[PDB]
C-alpha cells in the first residue's frame, strides 16, 4: 500500500512539474516579452 | 506661445510614457518573480 501510494504520488507531482513548467515557461516568455516592450518604450520615450 | 504649448505637451506624451513603462515594469517584475520563483520551484519539485 505504502510503495503504490508512494508511486501514485510521484505520477502527481509528476503532472504537478508538467503543469507548473508550462505556466513558468509562459510566464517566463510573457516576462520576456515585456521586458524586451518596456526596454524599446523606453528608448522611444528617451529619444522623444 | 506655440513652441511652450508643444513643449507642454511633449512633457505630458513623456510623464504618460513614463507611467506606462512603470505599470509595465511592476507588471514584469511581478511576471519575473513569478519567473524566478517557478524555475526556484522546480528545482525544489524536482529535489522532492
Amino acid at each position: 500500500e505504502q510503495q503504490m501510494h508512494l508511486n501514485v504520488g510521484l505520477r502527481k507531482i509528476k503532472e504537478t512539474v508538467d503543469q507548473v513548467e508550462e505556466l513558468r515557461r509562459d510566464l517566463r516568455i510573457k516576462s520576456q516579452e515585456l521586458e524586451v516592450k518596456n526596454a524599446a518604450a523606453n528608448d522611444k520615450l528617451k529619444k522623444m | 506661445r506655440d513652441l511652450e504649448a508643444s513643449i507642454a505637451r511633449y512633457k505630458e506624451e513623456y510623464a504618460v510614457l513614463i507611467s506606462e513603462a512603470q505599470a509595465i515594469k511592476a507588471d514584469l517584475a511581478a511576471v519575473e518573480a513569478k519567473v524566478n520563483r517557478s524555475t526556484a520551484l522546480l528545482k525544489s519539485l524536482s529535489a522532492e
